[PDB]
């Protein structure tokens, strides 16, 4: 009776936010996952609209 | 009977972000294998472990001296 939908507990991979590569790093100031230190130049320079769509593409928001 | 923690399996690693733990993927063949072990041991080997306790028996062999 739409109660079909399913939660899950197992812990989640985490996966850069730009390339998809997996992230060993979350960056503490625009919360963003990244791969390397290249991908962190990048996101620290984007636009400042930017990142806040790279969160809602997987349905994150900084507010 | 005996036993060895591998590890812990690497479906957790992102259990915290940072943990002192050691993360080991899951084992890819059959959980159970049976082998076949011809052992060899000689007269010394069973005179040695009789005489006194061996290996982990004797932690407190770790001082020396006596």
């Amino acid at each position: 009776t739409n109660i079909e939908s399913a939660p899950s507990l197992a812990p989640m991979k985490h996966y850069c936010d730009v390339t998809g590569l997996p992230a060993p790093y979350l960056d503490p100031k625009t919360r963003l996952r990244y791969h390397n230190k290249e991908i962190f130049a990048m996101i620290r320079n984007l636009p400042q609209g930017m990142g806040e769509q790279f969160l809602e593409a997987r349905g994150a928001h900084t507010v | 009977g005996a036993c060895k923690r591998v590890g812990r399996s690497d479906a957790y690693a992102t259990e915290f972000d940072l943990e002192a733990e050691e993360y080991v993927p899951i084992p890819k063949g059959e959980v159970h294998k049976k082998k076949e072990i011809v052992q060899d041991v000689t007269l010394h080997d069973l005179d040695v472990a009789n005489a006194r306790p061996q290996g982990g028996q004797d932690i407190i062999s770790m001082m020396g001296q006596l």
